[PDB]
């Protein structure tokens, strides 16, 4: 909340009282992890150094799951808040593509909804291939719109990938769903990742891999084998403070999304 | 019993499993006034001031 | 800091919109322009630029020249989203505008577009206010003053004690500020009629 | 609760698991206070120091 | 075509094309009858066409 102040009815008028209120926000860590067993006869006689080769791909495979949970809400832990795209849709910070004349007016509609919530866009993330779909679209006059008129001719090189001077940042890791969104815009300072345990690798020469019902499937000592375990603990928060322009938590959100048009 | 005794979160006290606190309040900065910055500023020394005007 | 902000909010709400205004103070800028007839309805012509030019002409007909605006939250992004009937950009030169390029500094006709980011702006009353800001004066009598109390009482309008700071183990912080407002409209050769001359003008929303 | 321990059934006998449990206890602070009023005249007139006497 | 390669994760790097495509491009008019291979404001029938290229 905020306190008030009041006008006093002349000299020796009776002054009034006021108060102020605070509340809480929370963040919860969740765990993702995997194991890679290899028989050490194969480690010894493989020319390829298999433990140094697999680690970069495991680091990359961890990062892919965190994006998919935090942006799109897929496989999301039950304790995490709503993901950026479902949260922006529930708040009403959404724009259906081609409701205006031009994708630039739909992006501008996005900027205005955030400004009316009291936040400003400072960047995007977008679908794979968005840049070439921008060079490929036309005004109702049948001319290109992505560049100044004196640089619209098909012989010339396209510009650096951007909308309104912000880089497009196409999501090339394969996490994106183009049936859900084209573009997400946000104040990226309001999006927070809490590192509880950074990516740690452990290599084991002893013990077992076991089934759900307790059978041993691989014994590391008795079958001349090793296994690599990787673990990450991570929490996610999207932090909307109370702004002056929109007090209501149900409709104030620090991100907005452009979504695909509906079917016939 | 002999087997399957394991330590759960429900076995520990609140003093074992405390929440971490951040002391910094989540808020936006206070907005400055329009008129106290746009209008011309004069220092009064009485409850009223007067000026002659051509009429 | 929240009490300094709450004081500044009440000054703007009295001087611009006239809500809960002191009786010794003159008409506030928005009600004052509306009473004088220095008013334009948004979308009276083909783009917001023609209504802004109508506001500029109305002040020139009173003998005053605009030197700046104050305006609704979100106006700049509604201007970059603006297209004519041929589907071209209105807000910047068509010969140098396309979707890759950064928007300009928020402005109309070369004047900064100061959006009011506090909660004061009632966008159901006005979109934009233009004025000669040299004619608007704030008089400061006593700067924002803070005093802390540990003895004494908060009392009712009828002399009854409501909180006793000593006997109920409490303190209180008092803030006080003293301020005057003037909008100065000298006689001009062009409009000697006091009832219709004014140094500010407003664009109001469409319809009722 | 308290952890049990056990006798192992010979060399290479199978050892057993155990666990421990805690709960919370809560203490709330409460206030007691009083006021003693005295006239300035008595504080001045008194040959014995009235405040350091009553404490 | 450029978008389809980007949806496979490849970047378009150059072309090869049928005979006479360049003069097919300088003859390119939209449904409003304006040129497209060069911008309408800065090109007219008098001047030399550009060096043969595409994006």
């Amino acid at each position: 909340s905020l306190p008030d102040a009041y006008w006093v009815d002349g000299d020796t008028g009776l002054k009034q009282t006021t108060k102020n209120i605070w509340s809480n926000v929370f963040m919860t860590a969740e765990e993702l992890a995997v194991i890679v067993p290899i028989p050490d006869a194969l480690i010894a006689d493989s020319d390829l150094p298999l433990w140094d080769e697999v680690k970069p791909l495991l680091v990359e495979a961890i990062g892919k799951k965190v994006d998919d949970a935090g942006i799109f809400g897929n496989d999301k832990p039950a304790s995490w808040p709503a993901a950026l795209i479902p949260g922006a849709i529930a708040a009403g910070n959404s724009v259906t593509l081609g409701t205006g004349d031009d994708i630039g007016v739909d992006v501008a509609t996005l900027g205005e909804q955030l400004a009316l919530d009291g936040f400003s866009i400072n960047g995007f993330i977008s679908r794979p291939g968005l840049h070439w779909s921008l060079v490929g679209l036309r005004n109702a006059q049948g001319q290109p719109i992505y560049t100044p008129p004196l640089s619209t001719g098909l012989n010339g090189a396209p510009p650096t990938p951007a909308l309104y001077g912000f880089p497009l940042n196409e999501v090339t890791s394969g996490v994106w769903d183009a049936d859900e969104a084209i573009l997400l815009g946000a104040d990226w300072s309001k999006v927070v990742i809490g590192i509880r345990q950074d990516i740690t690798f452990d290599l084991f020469s002893e013990g077992v891999i076991s089934d759900s019902d307790g059978k041993v499937v691989l014994n590391l000592m008795q079958q001349d084998s090793k296994a690599l375990r990787v673990v990450f603990r991570v929490g996610f928060q999207v932090a909307n403070p109370m702004t002056r322009l929109n007090p209501n938590e149900a409709t104030r959100y620090p991100a907005g999304v452009i979504i695909p048009a509906g079917g016939g | 019993a002999g087997f399957a005794n394991i330590q759960g979160r429900a076995d520990l006290s609140d003093v074992h499993l405390p929440d971490q606190v951040i002391k910094d309040v989540l808020q936006t900065a206070p907005e400055a006034s329009v008129l106290l910055n746009r209008a011309r500023k004069v220092r009064m020394s009485s409850k009223k001031t007067k000026q002659p005007v051509l009429a």
